[PDB]
RNA sequence: GCAGUCAAGCGUUAUAGCGACAUUGCUUUUUGAUUCGAUGUCGGCUCUUCCUAUCAUACCGAAGCAGAAUUCGGUAAGCGUUGGAUACCCACUAAUAGGGAACGGCUGGGUUUAGACCGUCGUGAGACAGGUUAGUUUUACCCUACUGAU
RNA sequence: UUCAUCUAGACAGCCGGACGGUGGCCAUGGAAGUCGGAAUCCGCUAAGGAGUGUGUAACAACUCACCGGCCGAAUGAACUA
C-alpha cells in the first residue's frame, strides 16, 4: 500500500510547540447585518447591530421572531458573500480569518432547511441472497423503510422485509427480465415492466398479481411512472405511464384495468418519462427530443425541445421527490381518508413548486452528448441553461428533494453538483474510479448515495462537498442503488445476485 | 516460470484518504526555481490528474449518422 | 475564387489503396535477399521496403488532402451550399480520418526503421518489415467509410 | 455541363444502338472469361485470382445460408442495453535464449582490437530516472530504441486489451541476470499500472498495480505484448 | 503481434480437441490541427551487356471517363531514362523506372606500419569512448580471348 | 459415392398466367413490391413475395419466384479419386 510522506524533524518540532486555542473576544464589537432570503431576496429587518459572538441558533431565533413565527420556527442556515455558511458563530465563521471588518455591513442570506435529521450509512446491515440472476431494479416503498421490491433477470420481482433482512414475497408472472419496478404513490401496489413488453400489477400484501398483465408494446418497457396523488380525485386510483422501445407512451387506467392513450410522436427508444405535478408527461428519447405532453387534452404532443446532439438518457424534475412519495412523510403517516390525503400530497407538492412568486417546475435533461440542459417548460420552450463540464456520457441525474441542487453521474467515474434554479457549476465528487450508474439523494439533502461499476456505493455530504464514507461489500458490478423515505436504510443490488441493506 | 500465488496478488493498493491527501496536495504546491527533481515519488497519476474544465468535448455525430446515411 | 473544383484525383476505397500500394512496393523495389549476405545489406533491404511503403501511403493520403477544398476557407455562399449538399461535419471529419491516417504511418515506418536498424537476422529482420507493412494496412483498413464517403 | 448531365444525355438521347447486346454478351462470356484467368494467370495475380475466388464462393454460401434460415423462420439494466463494449502462469515454459543471442560484442580501438563493450539485442526497461553510465566504464549498453515503456495488456475478465505503463520487470525465466538488467522477452513477468481499470480490494482500496506476463516476442514484432495474471 | 468471437470443414457417440474464410480490442481519435547508439567496409570515373518486378514512348480495358487532364489495370524490354548543389533539394525533361553481372583498369575515403599533438584510462611501460595532421610498392615481350592485318 | 426430380411428364426452350383487399402502415416535394424504418397478414387459387432485379419524378411496361400448355426420357446437386 502506497502510504503519504511522513512528517520531517522540523514538523514534528513545531507539532510539539504548544497549541493556540480559538477563543470568543469578550469585547468584540457589535456588526452590521441584513438579513436576505436566498431564493427571494428579500431584506428583512434592514442593517441591524448583533453581538460579534452571536451562535446559529440564537441568529436563527432572532430571525424567526423578526418574520413573526416565534411560537413556531423552522430551521435555517445562513451564507455569506465567495458563499461562505455560517458554522459555529459569526466571528469563527467571517471574523475570525478577517475578510470582512466589523465595521463593514455583513449581508446574510438565509436559507431554510429541513427539520429532520438523516445518519449517514456506515455499514452493510446485510447481504441478502435469493435472486438466481443479476438484479436490475430497487425501489422502497414510499410510505415505511420496512419494505423494498427488487426486479432482477431471472425474470422474478421480489418483495423484501428490510426489518429482519429476509424475503418476504416472490413474485413470478412475468416471462423474462423485469427491467423496472415501481411503488404507487399511495403504496397500495407495484407495478413492473418487463423485457417480454409486459406490465403487471401486484399486491404486495400478499404478494399477488392482479388480473392479467398490460399488453400494447411491443418492444420492452423501459421506464413507469404514476399519476400524482394530489391531481388524482379522491376515491379513484392512480393512472400508470409505461415507455418502451417502440418509441411510445402508454396510459394505463388499473381501475378498470384498460389503456386510454398511446402517445407516439417519438421516432426512437424511448429513454424516460416522467408524470408532473402541472398535468403534463415528459418524454425523452434517442431522438435526441424531449416531448411535452399534456393529459388534459387527450394525450397531443404539446412541445418538442430539441437541443440535445445525441440520445437524451434520463431527465429529472424538481419535484420529482413530492410526486413520488405522495401523501407519505419521513414520518409515514397513513391518512385517515382519501381527502386528507389528496389535501395533505397537494400541501407537500405545493410547498416546492409554488415559491419565489410563482409555482415552477424545473426539468433537466442528461444526455449522451456529456452535457444536460435546464428547461422550464410552462414559461419558455428554448433552454434556461446548459451544463458542460462532463468527458463521457451523463448517465445519471437528479433533483434534490427540496429542488435546490442537480446532481449529474457520469461515465468519467465523476459525479457534479449544480445549482437547482439557474444551473450554474458548484462542485465535482471525485473518489469512483469507474463509471458511476446511477445516484439518489437522502430526504433532508444533505446526504447522496451513488452506485458504481467498480463494485462500490458512496456516500457524499453536500455541505461540505467531500467524500463522508466508501462502502466495498459488493463482490460484483452495482446496478441500482435507493435510499429510503425516513432515511434509515439504503438498498443497493448487481451483478453478485444479492441485495444489500446499509444502515447507520 | 514456477507456479506460486504471489503472481496473482495485487503489488500496489492505494486508499482513498491516500488519494484525497495526493489530489488535494497537487495544485498547493509551489514550485521554486533553485529546487531541483532528486527522486519522484511513484503514484498512480490518472487517478490524480483529475481536473474541472469549464467545456465538454463535442458530440460524436457519426454514432448516430453514418457518412453512408 | 477556384469556383470550381473538378480536379481531384480519383479516391480509392481500402481495400484497392492496400492493393495499389503494397503491389507497387513488391513491382518497383527489389525482392530478392539472401540470407548468406551481410547483415547491413539485409537490414537495408527491409529498410527500403518499409520506407517506400509509407511514402507510397503518405503520397495517396496528400493528394487526397490538397485536392479537396477548404470548407471554411471559401466564400460563404460555397461554404452553405456544400454544407446542404454533402454535410459540413461528416466533410471535415473524414478529411481529418485521413490526415490522422498519414501521421500515423508516418510515425510507423520511422519507429520500424529505428528498430530495424538493431536487426540481427534476415529473420528477425524480416518479422520487423511484416510487423511495420501490417501496421499500416490496418491503418488503412480502419478508413473505409471515409474513403467511400469521399 | 452540370450536375447529372450523363443521366440527362442518356433520358434525352439514349445509349448506343448496341449498348444491350454487348452488355449481355459481354456476362455470356464471362463465365468463359473466369475459367480462362484461372488456368492462365500466373504468379503473383494467379495467387490472388485463387484467393479471390475462394472468398467469393465463402461470401455466396454463407447467403445461401441466411436466406434459408430466415425462410425457415447477461442480463443488463435498462440503461446498458442498446449499448456495446492452481497458480500456474499461461506461459510455464519459454525459448531457452542464450548470452551468444543475447549480447552483441562491440570491438573498441582504432584496430578494433578490444571487445569488452556488450549490446542487449532485446528490448528493456530501464525505469524512472535512467542516465546512462560514462562511456569509458559501460560495459553493458541497452540502446534507448529497445528501451519500451508501456505494454499491451490483455484483461481475461472483460476481455478487453488496453495500452498501460511498465512499473518494473519481475522476473525474467531466463536468468536473474536479465531480470536485474531489465530484459524483456517472451514469458517475462511485469509489473503494470492497473489503474484505468478500475479494480477495487475487498477492503475498499483502489488497486494501482498488478503482474502480467508478456506473451510475444519484442524483439521480432516491436511491442510488448502481455497477458494480465488474474 | 497478442487476446478473443464466428463457423465451412477435420474429428466423434464421449455438444472433447483442431480449424480456412470473415471479425473485434490495444496500438490510434474525431472537425483536415500541427532527428535517440547501423561496431565494420563505402564511393567515384570509363565502358558493355542482361532481367522486367514498365518511369516515358506504342496499342488496349475500366472508371461521373463531357471536352481537356488524370487515376487504376493488360500486352509489351524495340527505344530512351539528364544537368547541378550539398541521401535531401533546385531545375530541365517524354521520362528523369527498379535491379543483376562485385558486395554468398585509374582513383578518393578505408587495414591506412615507423613521426606528432589533444582527450579518457593506467603507479607505469602503455592502452583506448575518442579527435586531428603527415606518410614509395613499380607486369606484359607469354597463352588465350577481343580488335584489326597477311 | 451419396442424395433428390421423373409418362397421374426428366432437364433445356417457346408461349400463357403471375391475381384481389391494396397505392397495406410510418416517412417524403415526390416513393403505387423495387430510396428508407418496422409489420409481413388475409382471400381466391393451378400458382402467384405486402416482392427477384431492370425501369419511372411518381405510375406504367418488362422480369423471376411460382403455376399451366406444347414437347417427350432421362436429368439435376453436393462430394471422392
Ligand atoms: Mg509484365
Ligand atoms: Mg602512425
Amino acid at each position: 500500500s502506497t502510504l503519504i510522506p511522513p512528517p520531517s524533524k522540523k514538523q514534528k518540532k513545531e507539532a510539539q510547540l504548544p497549541r493556540e486555542v480559538a477563543i470568543i473576544p469578550k469585547d468584540l464589537p457589535n456588526v452590521s447585518i441584513k438579513f436576505q432570503a436566498l431564493d427571494t431576496g428579500d431584506n428583512v429587518g434592514g442593517a441591524l447591530r448583533v453581538p460579534g459572538a452571536i451562535s446559529e441558533k440564537q441568529l436563527e431565533e432572532l430571525l424567526n421572531q423578526l418574520n413573526g413565527t416565534s411560537d413556531d420556527p423552522v430551521p435555517y442556515t445562513f451564507s455569506c458573500t465567495k458563499t461562505i455558511d455560517i458554522t459555529d458563530n459569526l466571528y469563527s465563521s467571517l471574523i475570525k480569518p478577517g475578510y470582512n471588518s466589523t465595521e463593514d455591513q455583513i449581508t446574510l442570506l438565509y436559507t431554510p432547511r429541513a427539520v429532520f435529521k438523516v445518519k449517514p450509512v456506515t455499514r452493510s446491515s446485510s447481504a441478502i441472497a435469493g435472486h438466481g440472476s443479476t438484479i436490475l431494479c430497487s425501489a422502497f416503498a414510499p410510505h415505511t423503510s420496512s419494505r423494498m421490491v427488487t426486479g432482477a433477470g431471472d425474470n422474478t420481482a421480489r418483495i423484501w422485509d428490510c426489518d429482519t433482512q429476509t424475503p418476504m414475497h416472490t413474485l413470478k408472472g412475468h416471462y423474462n427480465w423485469v427491467l423496472c419496478v415501481s411503488w404507487s404513490p399511495d403504496g397500495e401496489v407495484i407495478a413492473t415492466g418487463s423485457m417480454d413488453n409486459t406490465i403487471r400489477l401486484w399486491d404486495p400484501k400478499s404478494g399477488q398479481c392482479l388480473g392479467d398483465a398490460l399488453r400494447g408494446h411491443s418492444k420492452w418497457i423501459t421506464s413507469l411512472s404514476w399519476e400524482p396523488i394530489h391531481l388524482v380525485k379522491p376515491g379513484s386510483k392512480p393512472r400508470l405511464a409505461s415507455s418502451s422501445k417502440d418509441g411510445t407512451i402508454k396510459i394505463w387506467d388499473t381501475v378498470s384495468r384498460v389503456c386510454q392513450y398511446t402517445m407516439s410522436g417519438h421516432t426512437n427508444s424511448v429513454s424516460c418519462v416522467k408524470w408532473g405535478g402541472q398535468g403534463l408527461l415528459y418524454s425523452g428519447s434517442h431522438d435526441r427530443t424531449v416531448r411535452v405532453w399534456d393529459i388534459n387534452s387527450q394525450g397531443r404532443c404539446i412541445n418538442i425541445l430539441k437541443s440535445h446532439a445525441h440520445w437524451v438518457n434520463h431527465l429529472s424534475l424538481s419535484t420529482d421527490y413530492a410526486l413520488r412519495i405522495g401523501a407519505f412523510d419521513h414520518t409515514g403517516k397513513k391518512p385517515s381518508t382519501p381527502e386528507e390525503a389528496q389535501k395533505k400530497a397537494l400541501e407537500n407538492y405545493e410547498k416546492i413548486c409554488k415559491k419565489n412568486g410563482n409555482s415552477e417546475e424545473m426539468m433537466v435533461t442528461a444526455s449522451d452528448d456529456y452535457t444536460m440542459f435546464l428547461w422550464n417548460p410552462l414559461k419558455s420552450t428554448k433552454p434556461i441553461a446548459r451544463m458542460t463540464g462532463h468527458q463521457k456520457l451523463v448517465n445519471h441525474v437528479a433533483f434534490s428533494p427540496d429542488g435546490r441542487y442537480i446532481v449529474s453521474a457520469s461515465f468519467d467515474n465523476s459525479i457534479k453538483l449544480w445549482d437547482g434554479r439557474d444551473g450554474k457549476f458548484i462542485s465535482t465528487f471525485r473518489g469512483h474510479v469507474a463509471s458511476v450508474y446511477q445516484v439518489a439523494w437522502s430526504s433532508d439533502c444533505r446526504l447522496l448515495v451513488s452506485c458504481s461499476k467498480d463494485t462500490t456505493l458512496k456516500v457524499w455530504d453536500v455541505r461540505t462537498r467531500k467524500l463522508s464514507v466508501d462502502l466495498p461489500g459488493h463482490k460484483d458490478e452495482v446496478y441500482t442503488v435507493d435510499w429510503s423515505v425516513d432515511g434509515k436504510r439504503v438498498c443497493s443490488g448487481g451483478k453478485d445476485k444479492m441485495v444489500r441493506l446499509w444502515t447507520h | 516460470v514456477q507456479p506460486d500465488r504471489r503472481w496473482f496478488g495485487n503489488t500496489r493498493v492505494i486508499s482513498q484518504d491516500a488519494l484525497q491527501h495526493f489530489r488535494s496536495a497537487l495544485g498547493e504546491t509551489q514550485k521554486d526555481t533553485y529546487q531541483v527533481l532528486l527522486r519522484r515519488n511513484k503514484l498512480p497519476m490518472s487517478l490524480l490528474e483529475e481536473k474541472d474544465a469549464d467545456e465538454s468535448p463535442k458530440a460524436r455525430i457519426l454514432d448516430t449518422e453514418s457518412y453512408a446515411d | 475564387m477556384q469556383l470550381s473544383w473538378k480536379d481531384i484525383p480519383t479516391v480509392a476505397p481500402a481495400n484497392d489503396l492496400l492493393d495499389i500500394v503494397l503491389n507497387r512496393t513488391q513491382r518497383k523495389t527489389p525482392t530478392v535477399i539472401r540470407p548468406g549476405f551481410k547483415i547491413t545489406r539485409i537490414r537495408a533491404f527491409y529498410m527500403r521496403k518499409v520506407k517506400y511503403t509509407g511514402e507510397g501511403f503518405v503520397e495517396k493520403f496528400e493528394d487526397i488532402l490538397k485536392g479537396f477544398p477548404n470548407i471554411n476557407d471559401v466564400h460563404p455562399f460555397h461554404r452553405d451550399l456544400m454544407d446542404t449538399l454533402y454535410e459540413k461535419n461528416h466533410y471535415k471529419i473524414s478529411l481529418a480520418a485521413i490526415s490522422r491516417a498519414k501521421s500515423l504511418v508516418e510515425q510507423v515506418a520511422r519507429d520500424y526503421v529505428r528498430l530495424l536498424k538493431f536487426g540481427q537476422s534476415l529473420f528477425q529482420c524480416k518479422q520487423l518489415k511484416r510487423a511495420a507493412l501490417g501496421r499500416m494496412a490496418t491503418i488503412v483498413k480502419k478508413l473505409r467509410d471515409p474513403l467511400a464517403y469521399l | 455541363p452540370q450536375n447529372d448531365y450523363i443521366e440527362r444525355h442518356i433520358k434525352q438521347h439514349g445509349k448506343r444502338l448496341d449498348h444491350e447486346e454487348r452488355k449481355r454478351k459481354r456476362e455470356a462470356r464471362e463465365s468463359h472469361k473466369i475459367s480462362e484467368r484461372a488456368q492462365k494467370l500466373t504468379g503473383w495475380k494467379g495467387k490472388q485470382f485463387a484467393k479471390k475466388r475462394y472468398a467469393e464462393k465463402v461470401s455466396m454460401r454463407k447467403k445461401i445460408k441466411a436466406h434459408e434460415q430466415s425462410k425457415v423462420k447477461d442480463a443488463l439494466p435498462t440503461y446498458l442495453l442498446d449499448r456495446e463494449q492452481k497458480f500456474s502462469v499461461p506461459l510455464p515454459k519459454v525459448r531457452g535464449i542464450s548470452e551468444e543471442e543475447m549480447f552483441k560484442v562491440i570491438k573498441t580501438g582504432k584496430s578494433r582490437s578490444k571487445s569488452w563493450k556488450r549490446m542487449i539485442t532485446k528490448h528493456t526497461f530501464v525505469g524512472e530516472g535512467f542516465t546512462r553510465r560514462p562511456v569509458k566504464m559501460e560495459r553493458i549498453i541497452r540502446p534507448s530504441a529497445l528501451r519500451q515503456k508501456k505494454a499491451n495488456v490483455t484483461h481475461p475478465e472483460l476481455g478487453v486489451t488496453v495500452f498501460l505503463p511498465i512499473l518494473a520487470v519481475k522476473k525474467n525465466p531466463q536468468s536473474p541476470m536479465y531480470t536485474q538488467l531489465g530484459v524483456l522477452t517472451k514469458g517475462t513477468i511485469i509489473e503494470v499500472n492497473v489503474s484505468e481499470l478500475g479494480m477495487v480490494t475487498a477492503g475498499g482500496k483502489v488497486v494501482w498495480g498488478k503482474y502480467a506476463q508478456v506473451t510475444n516476442e519484442p524483439d521480432r514484432d516491436g511491442c510488448v505484448n502481455a497477458v494480465l495474471l488474474v
